[PDB]
RNA sequence: GGGAUUGCUGACUGAUAGUGCAAACAGUACUGUGAAGGAACUAAUGAAACUGGGCUAUAAGUGCGCAUUCCACCAAUACGUGAGCAUUCGCGCAUUACCAUUCUCCAGAGGAUUUAAAUGCACAAACCUAUAUGCCUUUUGGCAUAUGAUUACACUUCGUUA
RNA sequence: CAGCUAUAAUUUAGCGUACCUUUUGCAUUAUGGGUUAGCUACUCAAUAGACGUGAGUUAAGCAGAAAGCUUACUGAGAUUUUUUUA
RNA sequence: GACACGUGGCUAGGGGUGAAAGGCCAAUCAAGUUCGGUAAUAGCUGGUUUUCUGCGAAAUCUAUUCAGGUAAAGAGUGUGUACUAAGACCAU
RNA sequence: AGUCAUAGGUAGCAGAACGUUCUGGAACAAUUACGCUGAAAACAGUAACAGAAUUGAAGCUGCUAACAUAAGUAACACUAAAUGGAUAACAUGGCCGUAAGCCCAAGGUUUUGCAUAACAAACAGUGAAUACGGUU
RNA sequence: UACCGUACUGCAAACCGACUCAGGUGGGCUAGUAUAUAUACUCAGGCCAUAGAAUCAACCAUGUUAAAGGAACUCGGCAAAAU
RNA sequence: UAACUGUCCUAAGGUAGCGAAAUUCCUUGACUUGUAAUUGGCGUCCUGCAUGAAUGGCGGAACGACUGUCGGGCUGUCUCUAACAUGGAAUCUGUGAAUUUGAAAUCUUCGUGCAGAUGCGAAGGCGCUGGCAAGGGACGAAGAGACCCUAUGCAGCUUCGCUGGGUGCUAAGAGUUACUCUUAUCCUCAAGCUUUUCUGGGACGGAUGCUUCCUAAAUAGUAACGGGAGUGAUCAAUGGUACUGCUACUUAAAUAGAAAGCAGUGCUUGACUGUAAGAACCACAGUUCGAGCAGGGACGCAAGUCGGCAUUAAUGACCCAGGGUAACAU
């Protein structure tokens, strides 16, 4: 039914969905999941599909691997995940390259690996 | 309804466009045949009246 | 063979079971009693 | 008059699991 | 699903039909500022409306051109080419001449009817382009697991010498 | 409403309120058509009912089918038999 | 002069612009034009093309978001079944 | 093959047929047809038996094409004005003259020149050399 | 010291209006009586091709004049005349 | 006349200054002037159908292709038209349309008739065909929308019509830690949907079940926004059964009733469970009567009655929701 409910989107939710489809690979997507809010009216013949908009913050994480801070856009729950499994270094090492659906996470991942390898 | 060549050759001796135009001649020939029915039925009455006039004179 | 200017003359606009607005077929009770099994069994007579 | 307050439901919009790599490197 | 070659494919159409277009230049002339709309026109034959005048008042042959099968040269594995109407109740094209004798209305205008044939229409055949279990499917994809996020690993082996 | 019927046969007599559509009712001063030619409307598929014509009957149909599917059948012991007669 | 003109530019359709008139936005604008959904929908209007033969109604009644529509009953046709009748008249 | 009975019809229902195009049954128009009539009608006069239909048209203010009617009718009245045997070069007269004259722009894009008919568009014509306009 | 424009038309029969359409179309130059680019006649220059020919119809359009009156006309001196 | 007092619902009953006025029904408002004669103006007066400081009340200079009136002059607007000029029209030559069109060879009057006749009937008339004129008819032609009604009709607009978080602010939580997210909701903005029918047109008013009486014409049946009464119940007795006294009532009307009336008593719940042949009726759905059979009961010695009340009104399908019980299931 989901392929139907995407086609039943109100124009603000549809424009927000197009922007989500454009700028997904620009921000960190650790455990982030987009969601539709379809509300069910009991006096029937009305199913209004919308979007549950994610919340975004520009947190400045300190990398304990290489001596700098990086700024990068995240959600609350992926910040929970990163700061509750060990930090940016442990996340960028132990989450390999495909659960990262993100470009700056991949770039800082390569910089952590290269700087750490030259640090050996 | 009635064959078109039949309608044209029945309307052969008409006057005007009711001789050559087929869809005027069709209505004229239909009215002509309706006249022919009543004329055939009135032949008998007319000639009986004519005979009775001659006997009376 | 259709008559003169009704809704039957227009063709395919009215279902056969429409009866004017009194929904007589919708005035009878609905029974949901499933029959017992053995009606799905094959029935064979001793005579056969 | 009648009441028509809706019941919310969240559908997880299936989100293909591991990855693909058809995008920009 | 889509794009081009072939159809001894068609109880499909035959120029107001069939594509909008069978045509020297049809998506043309022309229309619109523009996006966009969008014609007519084959070759003969020459119906009617119309308008003047007059009047009345022997289901056959014979030639060509091919296709089928024989033959003899063949790449020698599907036919490869070449004599032959040799063969077929084959296919296409070409061709077949009457000679009077006047009591037939005539002249124009017009482009219907009739005849002829796909380069039109619909497909078909190869050709090229585009993960497994079960639920719902509905000319096809949405959902968990597994060889799995990993730069790595099995296979088209031609064999023959009593 | 321009015709009809005439042994009327260089010319008369009689008869004669177009068609269509829609209406209780139209010559209607209600609708429509200048004429002629071409084009222009009950189609097809699947399913259901009925009738006509059948097939098969070892019940039928679909199918390659001893898969399968859809329709169809499966019950009572009921005194009756020679034109009369030993 | 709250002026007129010329040459490019900007604001575009549920929108623009309006010293505000339902005005103007390329001669049909209280919702431009073109294309697509679309062969929209129309209980309404119009139309329905060869012939002959046989039979032959109804405009009552009930219901209806219904009285210009529809359905059932009555009245038609074909087919089947069945009576000298579930028939019609007349007499006592 | 002689007697009887029935035969007005709208809506509707039922039955029998005519015609058009194409196909199957090997081929039904090579050299045409043409005595002009026949039939109840649709029609026939170049098979018949079956089948497949984009199968029958005066009738939708239908569409396309042609041809009539109105009818040789209306129109050929905004203006300065023409005359001499020519839309004349010549002569006479008149009209504009802040235009109806002259030079450019926008736009048009060859509409520009040549023959006392003609065979002529098929032929010609736009020159930056004043520090002309543009291009900057 | 190259390249592009240079014909013709441009208040119009050649542009925009389906037309040889009485409509719409920007800038500049100009002589005398004379005096203002108004007005009458004229200079330079241009024009008198796009239906012609006579004549007393009615009537229509546009004007001139009109005796005696004078808004009496008419919804309204509208239209003309008048300054 | 009602100045001051007396009253009733009531946010409050309209001041100096306004008024038959852009707006006052009576209407030709009485009053003066205006003209010989004035319903349209001017200036007063009051009797404001339905005037009035922010819908701004009270008038003014100048201004107006604004509106209504009076004088002077002027003249064909007129009494009452005439002549002339220019250009059409009319004649000829040349070029050369369109609206319209069922076919026409299309007379008058009276009558008839889908109700105004060229076409029908009766009577009469008419040599034939045109040019130039006038337009009474051809219900001339030109638009299948002037107005009214209807549609399962559209469209836009309005609102204390309905529903929505879509939109703007707001509320409460949360995050980065002003901004953002989640949820909710007043008041705005933008939408989406509804907004019956019968009707001697439509609107207005009225009504929409059921029963009875007249229409309704002596089986039954029979219409009209035709005419007169009722009803959407009551009652654990006003139910059932067995009795006791008396006799003109019982009721919505009709038919009926020596009890089916009026007062009482003794027991009881048949105001049940499961059915029912056969009929009335009737489009269908439903509606009405129903003897009899089985169960368990009531009253009565019995006979026998009782599946509510003398009857005809008080009886809203199905769906949906809820309750008791029974079986199966998890
Ligand atoms: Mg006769
Ligand atoms: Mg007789
Ligand atoms: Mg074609
Ligand atoms: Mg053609
Ligand atoms: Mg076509
Ligand atoms: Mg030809
Ligand atoms: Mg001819
Ligand atoms: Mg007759
Ligand atoms: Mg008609
Ligand atoms: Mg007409
Ligand atoms: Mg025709
Ligand atoms: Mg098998
Ligand atoms: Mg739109
Ligand atoms: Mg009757
Ligand atoms: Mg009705
Ligand atoms: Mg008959
Ligand atoms: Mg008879
Ligand atoms: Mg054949
Ligand atoms: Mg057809
Ligand atoms: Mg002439
Ligand atoms: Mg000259
Ligand atoms: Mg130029
Ligand atoms: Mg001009
Ligand atoms: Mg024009
Ligand atoms: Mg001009
Ligand atoms: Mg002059
Ligand atoms: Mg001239
Ligand atoms: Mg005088
Ligand atoms: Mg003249
Ligand atoms: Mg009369
Ligand atoms: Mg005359
Ligand atoms: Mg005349
Ligand atoms: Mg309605
Ligand atoms: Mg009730
Ligand atoms: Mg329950």
């Amino acid at each position: 039914n989901v392929r139907q409910l995407i086609s039943r989107l109100i124009p603000p939710a549809r424009k927000q969905f197009e922007h989500l489809q454009a700028h997904r690979r620009d921000v960190v997507w650790g455990d982030t999941q987009i969601t539709l809010r379809v509300r069910q009216y009991p006096k029937s013949k009305d199913e209004r599909v919308s979007l549950v908009l994610p919340n975004w913050h520009r947190v400045r994480l300190w990398s304990e691997a290489l001596g700098r801070k990086v700024e990068l856009v995240m959600t609350k729950d992926t910040l929970r995940h990163i700061e509750d499994m060990g930090g940016l270094d442990a996340y960028l090492i132990k989450t390999p390259e495909s659960r990262l659906k993100s470009n700056p996470a991949s770039a800082v991942k390569w910089e952590v690996m290269s700087a750490l390898r030259r640090r050996e | 309804p009635i064959n078109r060549q039949k309608i044209l050759q029945l309307a052969s001796s008409f006057r005007g466009r009711a001789r050559t135009c087929i869809n005027i001649a069709r209505l004229r020939v239909e009215k002509a045949l309706q006249h022919a029915y009543v004329g055939r039925k009135l032949k008998k009455r007319h000639w009986r009246s004519v005979w009775i006039q001659r006997i009376n004179a | 063979g259709r008559g003169m200017k009704g809704q039957k003359s227009r063709g395919r606009g009215l279902h056969m079971l429409y009866d004017g607005g009194q929904l007589g077929l919708l005035k009878f009770p609905v029974t949901r009693q499933r029959p017992s099994y053995e009606v799905l069994y094959y029935h064979l007579g001793l005579s056969r | 008059a009648v009441n028509n307050k809706p019941s919310l439901k969240y559908v997880p919009v299936p989100e293909s699991q591991h990855d693909d790599f058809t995008s920009e490197p």
